[PDB]
């Protein structure tokens, strides 16, 4: 309730968060989908989980307070490149850093949060290039900020 | 060994139970590059 | 009765496809196939050396719909009751376990049967004990 809330500090301006709220702000609310959108805006990544237990406990419709609690939980300041790349390294049975094209299509949308055919297929226009895939550089890009 | 086909399915039955404890462990970090990916594309 | 066939069919190959690239080799198919409670001989499953998720569905259908393989896993434990009671031994099992399983360390296989015989009785109620697993 804290640490989140420091976490927000540090890796969102808050003039920045309040424009963008009030850019999709009507009669100061915004729905929780569009808040999903602000917070990835605001360059931050909430999962569903995130947003269906923000809203299990506050409701469907975010007066700024609400939305700047829900971004505060989206902070997930334990993200870090070395557990994201042992999440696709568990896949890489020998481990030598290199996944195919057909091995980062399944595991994306069969596992977690399934990427629908769509968000699959835009990623990998960007990045899929070729059928083999450095994961742990693509890890790095996926968490530039 | 009339044995075999039933410790088979046993052992089968705890493999699935050890590879689930080893996916569960990893997917929430599937699940944070989901995240991410989908803040990319937006 | 089926969406749930489906249902962990689904689980035990996406728990099975080790590489995740979403097909089975031949042997992690027939571990899937038996982690659901299915008995099933090494050279007995009629699929190719790679095996999609279609394919695997397609068998599992076919199977569940010639016997409950559950009530064939419990036939299994048959020449076994040694009372004809419905039961058998609990360190039979343990022992037979300790001898033949090479996937399983001894806390797997006491977990097992701690699960399997909870009261402490020396006998497993098979029936019963098959489907808490499955
Ligand atoms: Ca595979
Ligand atoms: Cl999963």
């Amino acid at each position: 309730d804290e640490d989140m809330q420091e976490a927000l500090e540090e890796m969102v301006e808050a003039d920045e968060m309040y424009a963008r709220f009030n850019a999709r702000a009507s009669g100061g609310k915004v729905s929780t989908g569009d808040a999903m959108i602000l917070a990835r805006q605001l360059g931050l990544a909430p999962s569903y989980a995130d947003k269906q237990a923000f809203e299990e406990k506050s409701g469907d419709n975010l007066d700024y307070a609400s939305f700047q609690k829900f971004v505060g939980t989206s902070t997930h300041p334990e993200d870090n490149i070395e557990d994201l790349v042992e999440a696709f390294a568990y896949f890489d049975v020998s481990k030598h850093g290199y996944l195919t094209r057909k091995q980062m299509g399944n595991i994306l949308m069969t596992y977690g949060e399934p990427l629908t055919t769509e968000e699959f297929n835009a990623l990998a226009a960007e990045y899929f290039t070729s059928d083999q895939i450095d994961y742990r550089q693509f890890c790095k890009a996926m968490l530039e900020a | 060994s009339s044995w075999e086909p039933l410790v088979s399915v046993l052992e089968a039955y705890y493999a699935g139970r050890r590879h689930k404890k080893q996916l569960l462990k990893k997917t929430p970090f599937i699940i944070r590059a989901q995240a991410h990916i989908r803040r990319h594309l937006v | 009765h089926m969406s749930s066939v489906e249902q962990k069919a689904r689980e035990a190959f996406k728990l099975f496809d080790r590489n995740g690239d979403g097909e089975l080799t031949h042997q992690e198919a027939v571990l899937a196939v038996r982690s659901c409670g299915i008995p099933l001989r090494i050279q007995e499953l009629d699929l190719p050396e790679q095996v999609t998720y279609p394919q695997f569905r397609q068998w599992m259908m076919n199977r569940v719909a010639r016997s409950d393989p559950l009530e064939d896993l419990i036939k299994l434990f048959a020449p076994f009751d040694r009372k004809n009671d419905g039961t058998i031994s609990t360190e039979e099992l343990a022992q037979v376990m300790k001898t033949l399983c090479s996937s399983m360390t001894e806390e797997d296989i006491d977990h097992l049967i701690k699960q399997a015989d909870p009261n402490n009785s020396g006998n497993i109620k098979y029936a019963e004990f098959v489907h808490q697993c499955f």
